[PDB]
């Protein structure tokens, strides 16, 4: 995996 | 403020092709000269500006069976249904001028372009 | 010997988010409490265990209205459904017990493994 | 884009 997009 | 997972989706796509291979869910026939290709409408809709415009056509949307133009190669369509469930394209150079023409007729920028730029090298 | 055109996946995704907000071969109304939401079948089996058992079932696979348990929440619903077409996922405070449930009962480890990440940091 | 997967 999770990311800030 | 959200977050993202980076593989979902190339996830839906590895299960949306897992569901053509099973044959799960299919709703139509592509007939490419003698072959026939089992697939999703949604999926060739959201690869190709052809399927787009025929699944969005009020009568043809309702079709279970699409007949290409007997100009369109089989194996060529073969390689770009593959490159739609899977994002990998098999170039060879016994197969760019079919996959090239095919794209076309498909309305498949990307592998237009791809296509253009593997034949310039050459060349 | 394959070449991959690496946005293909995020890039399908787009535009079956497109097809979905504009109504497109949608084929299911998901039905939870008062709220409905229509989706593709494909596109719910891709992303939920709960789903892909439904639509594999001979006789579920038909049905055009699906009706969740009513102890799931319609906004957490609303949130995971957005996940399913976009990868990203609207976590609040304030939602991430009723998405954490509802990602639970729709088989969606990846979402109920972040849900547990964010709350065990909180605590 | 286009890469060797
Ligand atoms: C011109 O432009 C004709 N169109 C295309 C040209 C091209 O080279 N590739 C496409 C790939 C997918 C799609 N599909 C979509 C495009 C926009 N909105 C939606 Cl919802 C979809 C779907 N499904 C179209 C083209
Ligand atoms: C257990 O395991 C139950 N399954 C899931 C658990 C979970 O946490 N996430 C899923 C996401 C998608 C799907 N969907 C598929 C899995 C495998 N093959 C296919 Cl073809 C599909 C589709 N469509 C299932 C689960
Ligand atoms: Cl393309
Ligand atoms: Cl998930």
């Amino acid at each position: 995996a999770w990311v800030i997009p | 403020s959200c977050i993202q997972f980076t593989r979902h989706a190339s996830d839906v796509l590895l299960n949306l092709n897992r569901l053509r291979s099973r044959d799960i869910l299919t709703d139509v026939v592509i007939v490419v000269s003698r072959e026939q290709f089992r697939a999703h409408k949604t999926v060739l809709m959201a690869c190709s500006g052809l399927f787009y415009s025929i699944f969005t056509d009020q009568l043809k949307c309702n079709l279970s069976v699409i007949n290409l133009d007997p100009e369109i190669n089989p194996e060529g369509f073969c390689i770009l249904l593959d490159f739609m469930y899977t994002s990998r394209l098999n170039l060879r150079e016994g197969n760019i001028m079919a996959v090239m023409a095919t794209a076309m007729y498909l309305q498949m920028e990307h592998v237009v372009d791809t296509c253009r730029k593997f034949i310039k090298a050459s060349e």
